[PDB]
RNA sequence: GAGU
DNA sequence: CCGCGTCAGACTCGTAGGATTATAGCATACGTG
DNA sequence: CACGTATGCTATAATGTGTGCAGTCTGACGCGG
C-alpha cells in the first residue's frame, strides 16, 4: 500500500478540524487550567501550521520529518504558554516557537562536532557581512578584510572560519572513480613500524646488559628508583627504606652508578652513540 | 619509558619544544631549484627570503 | 591513462 | 504462468585533490579557578 | 565574579510535502497472487 513516513504523518494531520478564534479561545483556557483534551485537540489541529514552517526552514539543513518533530516540540511549548486572555492569534504566538525551535536545532545537530550557540552565532554574523562585503567589493572577502569591517582581531575571524571547514567522510572514495577513499590511503601515525618496535626491543634489552655490568648495588639501587627491573618507582625514601636506611646513600650509588655507565660508554659508547639520530 | 629517563638522565640531553616537519626531496628524485615561491598571509611577519 |  | 525483485558482473598498475548552506538577538542559568 | 556553555522567550495573521534527481542494462532465480 502506501510505505512512504511522509504521506502517512499528513495525512493522519489532514484528519483534524481548524480552529476559529473563539474556539481557540475557549478550548486554551480549559488547557491553560489543565483539560488534557483541550490541549491534545489544539496541537493536532495546529500540526499542519507546523508542517507549512517545516516546509521554509528545511532546504538543508535536515530531513523533512527531522524538522516536522523539532517544529512540533516548538508548538508544544506555545501551548503551554499561550495567553487566550490577550487578544493576539495563536498562530502568530506559535509561528515564533516553531521557528525558534527548529533554527536552535539546526545549530546544534546538523554539525558532527557538536558547535555551542554562541560559537555558531557569531560565526553567522561573520557570514553575514562577508555577504554584504562581497557585494559591494564585486570581490568575496579576505579574513582581514572581514576583521576591518567589524573592528575586531584578524585572529578571531580566522579561529572561526576554521571552525567552519566542514567535514570529508573517510569512506569517499577519490577522483570520481569508485575506486578507493581516503581510508586507503591514510596510515595509523602513532603505529610504528615493526622497525620501530623491534628497535625498542633492542634498547630495552642492551640496557638490561648494561645494568649487569655494574655492580650489585649500583644496579639494583638504579632499577629500583627508574622503576626499570622493579614494579614502581620508588622514592629515594622507599629504595633506603628496604636496604640502607640513608636515603642520601640512594642518591649517592645512583650517581655513582650513572657515571660507571659513563665510562663503559666512553669505552664501548661507539654503540651507544648511534642511538642518535 | 623509563629506560629513556635513564639514559635522558646520564646523557642530560633533555628533548626539545620543537620537532621537524622539513620538506625533504624525495628519494631517487634529484635534480636542481629552479624556482621559489612564498605565500605569507596578510599580518605574519614575513620571511627574509620572502 | 598502463599490460592483460 | 506473470511480474516484480535481488543478485551477481577478472587481476594488477596509475593521476589528482575537492564542494555547499546557515541558523535572530538578548536575558538568565550552570559549572570551574 | 567571571568565562564558557545553555536554556529561553518573543503575541497582526500565517494551518497536508513536492523539487531534484533517475535514468531506463542483463541474464537468472524465486516469490505472492
Amino acid at each position: 500500500r502506501v510505505l512512504d513516513a511522509t504521506q502517512l504523518y499528513l495525512g493522519e494531520i489532514g484528519y483534524s478540524p481548524l480552529l476559529t478564534a473563539e474556539e481557540e479561545v475557549y478550548f486554551a483556557r480549559r488547557a491553560l487550567r489543565g483539560d488534557v483534551a483541550s490541549r491534545r485537540r489544539m496541537i493536532e489541529s495546529n500540526l499542519r501550521l507546523v508542517v507549512k514552517i517545516a516546509r521554509r526552514y528545511g532546504n538543508r539543513g535536515l530531513a523533512l520529518l527531522d524538522l516536522i518533530e523539532e517544529g512540533n516540540l516548538g508548538l508544544i511549548r506555545a501551548v503551554e504558554k499561550f495567553d487566550p486572555e490577550r487578544g493576539f492569534r495563536f498562530s502568530t504566538y506559535a509561528t515564533w516557537w516553531i521557528r525558534q525551535t527548529i533554527e536552535r536545532a539546526i545549530m546544534n545537530q546538523t554539525r558532527t562536532i557538536r558547535l555551542p550557540i554562541h560559537i555558531v552565532k557569531e560565526l553567522n554574523v561573520y557570514l553575514r557581512t562577508a555577504r554584504e562585503l562581497s557585494h559591494k567589493l564585486d570581490h568575496e572577502p579576505s579574513a582581514e578584510e572581514i576583521a576591518e569591517q567589524l573592528d575586531k582581531p584578524v585572529d578571531d575571524v580566522s579561529r572561526m572560519l576554521r571552525l567552519n571547514e566542514r567535514i570529508t567522510s573517510v569512506d569517499t572514495p577519490l577522483g570520481g572513480d569508485s575506486e578507493k577513499a581516503l581510508l586507503d590511503i591514510l596510515a595509523d601515525e602513532k603505529e610504528n613500524g615493526p622497525e620501530d618496535t623491534t628497535q625498542d626491543d633492542d634498547m630495552k634489552q642492551s640496557i638490561v646488559k648494561w645494568l649487569f655490568e655494574l655492580n650489585a648495588k649500583q644496579r639494583e639501587v638504579l632499577a629500583r628508583r627508574f622503576g626499570l627491573l622493579g614494579y614502581e618507582a620508588a622514592t629515594l625514601e622507599d629504595v633506603g627504606r628496604e636496604i640502607g636506611l640513608t636515603r642520601e646513600r640512594v642518591r649517592q650509588i645512583q650517581v655513582e652508578g650513572l657515571r660507571r655507565l659513563r665510562e663503559i660508554l666512553q669505552t664501548q659508547g661507539l654503540n651507544i652513540e648511534a642511538l642518535f639520530l | 619509558t623509563p629506560e629513556e629517563k635513564l639514559l635522558r638522565a646520564i646523557f642530560g640531553e633533555k628533548a626539545s619544544d620543537v620537532k621537524d616537519s622539513s620538506l625533504r626531496v624525495p628519494n631517487g628524485v634529484s635534480g636542481t631549484v629552479i624556482d621559489v615561491q612564498v605565500f605569507t598571509r596578510d599580518g605574519v611577519e614575513k620571511d627574509k627570503r620572502a
